[PDB]
């Protein structure tokens, strides 16, 4: 990553004669200091920390996954065919509810904002933890019968939400200059990605109705089923779906085997669809523009059942390839295909308490694959947690600390008292300002058996910082 | 009797275009080894491009990927080729070649013994 | 957060943050002191006091921890350490806003670095020179701010050359709260470390080898909550070279000194190394104009996440 200091004055131009330039991090994270030691440069460069987030929605939305964090409470690591739930199902319960934390911190962004990229980074980190909890947090590890409305649910918003392809200025590009080939690969795009109110509707803005009424009626009656049909789509049971399913292919078979009465691609635009809604591998692969259509598109119409999804990911990266433009493409194909060890990384890059509580999660779902405290334990989740806690200690935002302090006191790495080196090293830098903060300074230093902090704190109190005032009033 | 009428050849020069077209009968859902082979004068013949899967493939030869381009109407009896970049190396005879049905069925009577009857396709220098 | 001019005529030489990191400290060439605040409000560093008590080239500068009070150290090439307390009564820029506590003047050098003890072991500092013997002092009664004795005198180097201008010095306390006391010394191509003895004084613990050339800076780096301990120095030859410490086998030279980093990124001499406040950011900064920032990997590596400016 490569950032300029300042975006105004460079003060090095030429590559002759450098000049020695010194820089100091700072007690405070967006306070940062350089200078240079020469002739005629004299001035001081605050440079902020890179890639930092000092709003107040950010420090709501970790206070929010904080709160979740310690309502999950003690939650670790436990396939197996015993005893109950437990976990599994809360653990879900809490993925629906820091996945809704990180909405409503995408929706505050995107209401008071100056830069956008942060926007585009929370998105990408939510595409991928709507992938994930379509993939591992519904079913419980079982199959798509079993909890068929939930899945299905998640799926289309995980695919909808993700790209945009599916835009304005997309359509109008087709709608603007039904005999074009466009409109069908289209239509068939907002068949693979369950957007059935958008496919049907542009149906009527489609030219074809009257005019089947125009040609053949039976076209055009079928048609109509077919549009009726998506209507009557099922999502709550399976058993519903087969007989759906069963009612497509009865349809693709009886037009299949028909009279043909329109142009010969007229015809052989309805075939296609009325087979990518039957489910036929080929052009569901075919009228994909991506892999995730694709994938979206064997769970839909084929086999909605989880198993076959090592092949589908495959039969769809055979036809589309992963998007190298982001950063969620190869995370998603990579969480769908077992591997979940290279995603953690990709959405560090991301947001570092997005991944963190991210990897928090997955641990204690399980899905698993020399003592320091900052040191890797079974999935290197204390490392996400205890270098989120770290890296939030140096933010000096005063409302932070009680979710740092707390995070380190819940770490199940560490002994007692290497999270009480820990707070007696750390808690010295807090930012106390109120006469009514200090409370919470020595209850911990109460908690954790540090007296000697407590009244090293309660001298530098002493005389506030030595009479540094006149007044001196309680605010 | 089902036939295979392909249109589109001729003469032309060097680093120009060329549109091959093709049509048949069935075209019965996938399991294809339907596309464009060429027959040089002398030469044996050798394909050029082919439908594996319904969209989900295409097989070209080493001799002309980044240069033609295949596409098929979906679920279709119809071929095309876009000859871009012709070289004095594409001259030949091409040929439409496909398949009636789609079962795994037996390796015996492939479609029927005519194919394509074939266009001329030939690029100066 | 834009540029903005110190106010120096000379050479600006070190620039300090205090405890809090609201408030900064500079020294310059032009014999002069500043301090500037940071205002809550808005960010934009305003200048507090700056009209300097000296009469060489300023070089060194650090804070006191606040449960000291506001106490400001200051070494010059006039061979003397100058220690000043704000006081709050005078009103901000107006050259009386600061006292001189004390002035030691037993360093028959010029010196180059001085940094405060850590508050868990009183108001103490240390001090090196051209003399090449580093001086440690203390503030025995922390009521009284002038009662500083000298605590120790160590000969580092025992020939220092006088007909050469090549000579650098700094020094570094280890900031370890519950870790024996200590302190590297940054001298010439050599590096060494001092640890308290048993008997109230120090003893050549460990030294740093490879540094082939000038030692510009280096910086403890108290690690929090980890067992070793880590030190960064930028050496002239284009090296930034992060050491680990962790001392084995004892049963009452036991200290370690593993070579964890080495990192030429930078094509030319590091002048500036920093720590972050929680050991987990080191910064540097030398010719190329380019400030790099460094974290720690898993294997205990540490790799380069972000470089800045040219």
């Amino acid at each position: 990553i490569l950032v300029p200091m300042t975006v105004n004055d460079q003060p090095i131009e030429k590559n002759g004669d450098k000049m020695p330039l010194k820089f100091k991090l700072g007690p405070l994270s967006y306070q940062n200091m350089a200078f240079i030691t020469a002739k005629d440069k004299y001035k001081l460069y605050p440079v902020r920390i890179p890639r930092l987030d000092t709003s107040k929605e950010f420090s709501a939305y970790v206070s929010g996954l904080f709160e979740i964090y310690r309502d999950l409470g003690d939650d670790r690591v436990f396939v197996n065919s015993n005893f109950a739930k437990e976990h599994n199902a809360t653990v879900n319960l809490a993925m629906e509810a820091i996945l809704n934390e990180l909405e409503v911190f995408i929706g505050r962004v995107k209401d008071q904002d100056g830069r956008v990229n942060r926007f585009y980074e929370l998105e990408e980190s939510l595409t991928v933890l709507n992938c994930l909890r379509t993939m591992y947090f519904i079913l419980d590890g079982q199959d798509v019968e079993e909890n068929r409305s939930e899945f299905i649910e998640s799926l289309l918003n995980w695919i909808n939400r993700s790209d945009g392809e599916p835009d304005e200025e997309y359509i109008e590009q087709v709608f603007s200059v039904f005999e074009t080939q466009y409109f069908w690969k289209l239509l068939n795009q907002l068949v693979l990605r369950g957007l059935l109110s958008q496919a049907i509707g542009c149906i009527e803005r489609s030219d074809l109705l009257p005019y089947l009424s125009d040609t053949c009626a039976v076209s055009f009656d079928a048609v109509s089923d077919s549009i009726e049909l998506l209507k009557q789509y099922p999502k709550d049971s399976s058993s519903t779906f087969r007989e759906w399913k069963n009612l497509v292919l009865k349809l693709s078979q009886a037009f299949g085997s028909s009279a043909t009465d329109i142009s010969g691609e007229l015809r052989d635009y309805i075939e296609d669809f009325l087979l990518v809604i039957g489910g036929n591998q080929r052009k569901i692969l075919q009228y994909s523009r991506t892999w995730y259509e694709s994938f979206c598109g064997f769970l839909l119409y084929y086999i909605p059942s989880l198993e076959l999804s090592a092949e589908y990911l495959q039969m769809s990266l055979e036809a589309n390839v992963v998007d190298i433009t982001n950063d969620w493409e190869q995370p998603c194909v990579d969480i769908i295909s077992g591997k979940i060890h290279s995603i953690l990384p990709v959405m560090e890059s991301l947001d570092s308490c997005t991944a963190a509580f991210t990897a928090m999660i997955c641990e204690a779902k399980g899905l698993i694959e020399l003592e320091d405290l900052f040191s890797y334990r079974n999935g290197m989740a204390s490392y996400m947690l205890n270098s989120f806690a770290f890296e939030l200690c140096s933010l000096g935002d005063k409302e932070l600390w009680p979710v740092a302090i707390g995070l380190i006191a819940l770490s199940a790495t560490g002994t007692r008292s290497a999270k009480k080196m820990v707070i007696a090293e750390l808690l010295p830098h807090y930012p106390f300002v109120t006469n009514d903060d200090i409370e919470w300074m020595l209850s911990i230093c109460v908690e954790w058996r540090l007296p000697e902090i407590a009244k090293e704190i309660y001298t530098t109190l002493g005389n506030q910082m030595l009479s540094a005032h006149n007044i001196i009033e309680s605010i | 009797q089902v036939q295979l009428v392909e249109t589109g050849g001729g003469l032309v020069q060097p680093g120009g275009s060329l549109r091959l077209s093709c049509a048949a009968s069935g075209f019965t859902l996938d399991d294809y080894a339907i596309g464009w082979f060429r027959q040089a004068p002398g030469k044996e013949r050798e394909g050029v491009s082919c439908i594996s899967r319904s969209g989900g493939s295409t097989t070209y030869t080493d001799s002309v990927k980044g240069r033609f381009t295949i596409s098929r109407d979906n679920a279709e009896n119809t071929v095309y080729l876009q000859m871009n970049s012709l070289k004095p190396e594409d001259t030949a005879v091409y040929y439409c070649a496909a398949a009636r049905t789609r079962g795994t069925c037996w390796l015996n009577r492939i479609g029927m013994d005519y194919w394509g009857k074939g266009t001329q396709v030939t690029v100066s220098s | 957060m834009q540029p903005f001019d110190s106010g120096h005529d000379d050479l600006v030489h070190d620039v300090v943050y205090d405890f809090y990191g609201r408030h900064v400290a500079t020294c310059s060439s032009d014999q002069h002191i500043k301090v500037f605040k940071l205002d809550k409000d808005t960010s934009n560093w305003e200048l507090s006091d700056s009209w300097r008590a000296h009469d060489s080239s300023i070089v060194a500068i650090d804070w006191a921890s606040p449960e000291y009070g506001r106490i400001i150290a200051s070494a010059s090439y006039d061979k003397t350490v100058k220690l000043w307390e704000e006081d709050p009564d005078q009103e901000e820029c107006s050259g009386r806003r600061w006292n001189k506590l004390c002035t030691l003047n037993d360093s028959k050098g010029s010196l180059y670095s001085v940094k405060f003890a850590p508050a868990h072991l009183g108001l103490k500092l240390a001090c090196l020179g051209n003399d090449g013997i580093l001086r440690l002092y203390d503030a025995l009664e922390p009521s009284d701010l002038r009662s500083w004795t000298l605590t120790s005198e160590m000969k580092v180097l025992s020939i220092p050359p006088a007909n050469h201008l090549q000579s650098d010095f700094c020094l570094s306390w280890c900031p370890s709260r519950f870790s024996p006391e200590k302190l590297a010394v940054s001298a010439l191509e050599q590096a060494i470390i001092y640890q308290r003895g048993k008997d109230g004084k120090l003893h050549v613990a460990a030294k740093l080898p490879g540094h082939k050339s000038l030692i510009r800076s280096i910086s403890w780096a108290p690690s929090i909550g980890r067992w070793y301990q880590l030190i960064a120095t930028g050496c002239k030859d284009g090296r930034i070279r992060i050491f680990k410490i962790t001392e084995k086998l004892s049963p009452l030279s036991n200290l370690q000194v593993e070579l964890l980093s080495e990192h030429d990124d930078h094509n030319g001499e590091v002048w500036s190394v920093s720590w972050n406040l929680t050991g987990t950011i080191l910064s540097s900064a030398g010719d190329d104009g380019k400030v790099r920032l460094w974290k720690a990997t898993y294997s205990n590596e540490f790799k380069c996440m972000s470089v800045i400016t040219a």
